[PDB]
């Protein structure tokens, strides 16, 4: 009795799968065939065809899913931040504070090469910044360190080190990676959510 | 009834309100907010209200555009309005030198008093609601996202930007629930700012056609 | 620190060692650890012998005597609410009938 | 005797069934109300229902009642909410594009060939997809050029 | 004499390893039969396919 | 000078594949090739040496163009 | 099977092979290994240059 | 409820005569009178749930 009520179960996902197959094979054909006409231009707005507009900018923000590293955000910070940590230590700098924290990124970000780049990833950068920088302050206070450099243990300069050329090379990274994020324009836009979707 | 009739009633007039403002005519904040009390206080009963003439506007003026211009709102007592009513109230308009109108209809109009509304004349706009779209904001839902009318100098300035035609824009149907609420023309183009996810928000345009 | 796994090792998703090498070093490099996981892997396994037998699926006294005791208690509860169903009324859950 | 008992004498025609749905947050139980009907302007008008967060499944119901954005915003919501059901992910920019495409002439347009039709210009396709014989007659009646785009 | 281990990666999805030995020594050694037909057939004139 | 300073990765593949198919057709070289029989690896040697003498010419939808030379756009 | 979905969007090429796959993990993963009868018969027009 | 003439056994509907309400046959000349209250209740199933759920 257990055996065919097992040999039920199975014939019953045997013939799922069967239709699951040509139905999904049908609705594949129907979206390919009406989403392959649609292509990413170089004013970054995808465009049909015939040349009416979609969309202005593909997804909103422009940024390709294929490279898309976080859940639905171009970048995880702390990962970022902690890996630009991890390959370039300096020993021979000394630890920043808040306001030489947030003093250096102002100043960073200011400069031209960032200007180019979408006001919500700066605003989100600067988001980040501030909250490390609020981070490093909690520290500080917690122990006692003070921001003169001239604290007597030396290994409470570890607990949250960062230094202006781990800052620079973070902000340098993050923006390198926001660019080559972007949608490169020609992608066959409409295909690949044609199949992302009916996969 | 005599309360949901009469919370309905107040109901229909805050949103007219909001709708008259955002279509840029002058209302008073007092008007645009009005409690409930104030409106029992104006009329508290079913038939002590008159739905006809009682809470018909014509304070309604664009008063950014020009105080001159003149609109109307209309509140037919009759579930369905036929082509009398009508008449009455176009005549009425010929009378008051008003072009603008709105006829807040209680259960429908007529096949035949639609089709006249359709043609009375481009010079009489006259534009069909019922009570039960008023009865909540459209503009407050969340799913409706924020629109405002371009004019005509913004709508030049992002043609040029895009190096655009106007019939390459998305279009939007005039009969649309949001383009009958701003009550916009064929021709016009309107801005929409969709909340993202994120703090940032997607800006896209639309043209009425 | 830890262990290799399809967490990390996997085609599951993110925070993988190979989807970190791409993002951050190219994909020759990432190449390059596949083909070497690919090479080495195999070796160890191969030289340290993994293999799975009857006994590795067998059960235990623990495991017998516990089961036969859920079986025992589920029974009887299943025999409780079936009395309970039959012959008077059982507690309707919400939304739906007693059956 | 056959049809008065099946007489309406309260509640929405179209609405064939409402359940008191609750969400057992740990901050508060909060009620919500789902309905099983085809009637969205109805229940949002009823009193005591918070009309401006009322959401529905039927993407013309919603688009006839609230504007084709808020149909592009459900079509969104319902299709990552389905994938999600799933537990298989699907980056929103691809929903996100096909929802613009479904409400980009002002009308929801399916992906039949009815909707495409509608959406798409060049004969070949048309012809190619669905309906050969009757897309190319109706093509060399109207005289149609068909360009190569 | 089939031993179940996990041996060189290469039978990573349902993939297996075989023994050149045992090949050789005549496991799994398998014959195919196949089969080619011709007619030869006299027409309505008197004469014959040759 | 508005688009994308980043040579995307249809431009390249195109560009290695004019550039392969001149090479294999007698064009001239410009990268001083060391054994290399296969003309696509000629043509990635000239592309990491931003020796290809090919001009890309980005089209707007409008009809409105702009060039770019491949020494000057970035690769990576 | 009519001409545009049989002959025109989707259609029958040459210079293609067709056979069972086996793993072999020695291999780079942007590398396949093909038989020598295979390529025997698949060939490449390469143009003669200096 | 449904009731048959005694006569032929076809249904009989009620109609109105020169004094009284009375069941008749459609095609035979029987009759029959109301003297007193007559009824037929059908008792609809009433909707016993309060759907409280979650
Ligand atoms: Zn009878």
């Amino acid at each position: 009795t257990e055996f065919f009520f097992h040999t039920m179960a199975g014939r019953e996902g045997l013939v799922d799968t069967a239709v699951k197959t040509a139905e999904t094979g049908y609705m594949q054909r129907r979206l390919v065939k009406s989403l392959e006409d649609l292509c990413s231009q170089y004013d970054l707005t995808v465009r049909s065809s015939t040349g009416d507009i979609i969309q202005f900018i593909y997804g909103g923000d422009g940024l390709d899913p294929a490279a898309m590293e976080g859940k639905d955000e171009p970048l995880e910070f702390k990962r970022v931040l902690d890996n630009i940590k991890a390959v370039f230590p300096c020993p021979s700098e000394p630890a920043l504070s808040k306001n030489e924290l947030i003093l250096t990124t102002e100043s960073i970000m200011k400069k031209s090469e960032f200007l180019c780049c979408q006001d919500s990833f700066l605003q989100e950068i600067k988001k980040f910044i501030k909250g490390v920088s609020e981070k490093i302050k909690k520290t500080r206070d917690k122990y006692g360190i003070n921001d003169n450099g001239t604290t007597e243990p030396r290994v409470l300069y570890q607990l949250d080190r960062i230094t202006p050329t781990q800052v620079e090379k973070f902000l340098e990274t993050c923006r390198d990676k926001y660019m080559r994020a972007q949608m490169e324009p020609g992608s066959a836009v409409g295909a690949l959510c044609a199949q992302s979707i009916g996969e | 009834d005599d309360e949901e009739e009469t919370y309905r009633l107040w109901k229909i007039r805050k949103t007219i309100m909001q709708l008259c403002h955002d279509r840029g005519y002058l209302v008073t904040q007092d008007e645009l907010d009005q409690t409930l009390e104030e409106f029992k206080a104006q009329s508290g009963d079913k038939p002590s209200e008159g739905r006809p003439r009682r809470t018909d506007l014509t304070v309604l003026v664009a008063h950014n555009d020009d105080p001159t211009d003149q609109m109307f709102v209309f509140f037919p007592e009759e579930p369905k309005v036929g082509i009398k009513t009508i008449k009455v109230y176009c005549q009425r308009m010929q009378e008051e030198n008003i072009t603008r109108a709105l006829i807040v209809v209680q259960q429908g109009m007529t096949p035949s008093a639609k089709q006249s509304l359709v043609d009375m004349a481009p010079k009489y706009i006259l534009e069909q609601f019922l009570q039960q779209e008023l009865l909540i904001n459209i503009t407050e839902h969340e799913l409706v996202p924020e629109h405002v009318v371009m004019t005509k100098e913004e709508v030049t300035e992002l043609l040029a930007r895009y190096k655009l035609r106007e019939n390459q824009l998305p279009r939007i149907q005039a009969g649309d629930p949001v383009a009958r609420y701003f009550g916009i023309k064929r021709g016009q183009v309107v801005k929409i700012i969709r909340p993202s996810e994120t703090a940032g928000r997607y800006i896209t345009y639309r043209l009425v056609q | 620190s830890g262990s290799m796994d399809k967490g990390t090792l996997g085609s599951g998703s993110k925070n993988n060692i190979f989807y970190i090498l791409l993002r951050d070093w190219g994909q020759n490099e990432a190449a390059d650890a596949m083909s070497r996981l690919a090479r080495l892997a195999p070796v160890y396994l191969s030289n340290r012998g993994f293999s799975i037998g009857i006994g590795d699926v067998t059960p235990g006294q623990g495991l017998l005597k516990a089961k036969y005791e859920l079986l025992n208690a589920g029974y009887k509860k299943c025999d409780e609410y079936i009395e309970a169903l039959n012959t008077g009324k059982l507690q309707q859950q919400p939304g739906c009938t007693a059956e | 005797k056959e049809d008065l008992p099946k007489v309406v004498v309260q509640g929405i025609p179209e609405v064939s069934r409402a359940v008191i749905h609750i969400d057992e947050q740990s901050g508060k139980e909060k009620y919500k109300l789902l309905v099983e009907g085809d009637n969205l302007r109805a229940v949002m008008a009823t009193h005591g229902v918070k009309g401006t967060r009322t959401t529905s499944n039927n993407t013309y119901e919603v688009e006839k009642t609230l504007g084709i954005e808020a149909a592009r915003t459900t079509i969104i919501n319902e299709i990552q909410y389905t994938m999600v059901n799933h537990g298989m992910s699907i980056d929103r920019r691809h929903v996100m594009l096909l929802s613009d495409l479904m409400t980009y002439k002002g009308e929801v347009l399916g992906i039949t060939r009815f909707g495409l039709a509608k959406m798409k210009e060049s004969v070949l396709m048309l012809a190619s997809f669905e309906k050969t014989a009757d897309h190319l007659f109706d093509a060399a009646y109207f005289g149609q050029k068909d360009s190569v785009c | 004499t089939v031993a179940v281990m996990s041996y060189s990666g290469y039978d990573i999805e349902d993939a297996l390893v075989l023994n050149k030995a045992s090949l050789d020594r005549g496991f799994g050694r398998c014959l195919v039969y196949k089969n080619a037909k011709c007619t030869l057939k006299r027409y309505t004139n008197q004469t014959f396919d040759k | 000078r508005i688009t994308t300073p980043y040579m995307t990765k249809y431009e390249r593949a195109r560009v290695l594949g004019t550039r392969a198919l001149q090479i294999a057709m007698c064009a001239p070289v410009m990268v001083e090739l060391e054994g290399e029989t296969d003309p696509l690896l000629i043509a990635m040697k000239e592309l990491k040496a931003r020796k290809i003498p090919i001009i890309i010419r980005r089209y707007l939808p409008d009809g409105s163009y702009e060039d770019w030379g491949v020494d000057e756009l970035i690769i990576t | 099977q009519g001409r545009f979905r049989g002959n025109l969007s989707g259609k029958r090429v040459d210079f293609s092979g067709r056979t069972v796959i086996s793993p072999d993990p020695n291999l780079r993963i942007d590398e396949v290994a093909v038989p020598v009868h295979v390529a025997k018969i698949l060939t490449f027009p390469e143009k003669v240059n200096k | 409820m449904l009731l048959f003439c005694p006569g032929c056994g076809n249904g009989l509907i009620v109609e109105e005569g020169q004094r009284c309400h009375r069941f008749a046959c459609n095609t035979c000349p029987y009759v029959h009178n109301i003297t007193r209250k007559v009824t037929n209740r059908k008792y609809p199933k009433l909707k016993e749930v309060d759907d409280v759920l979650g």
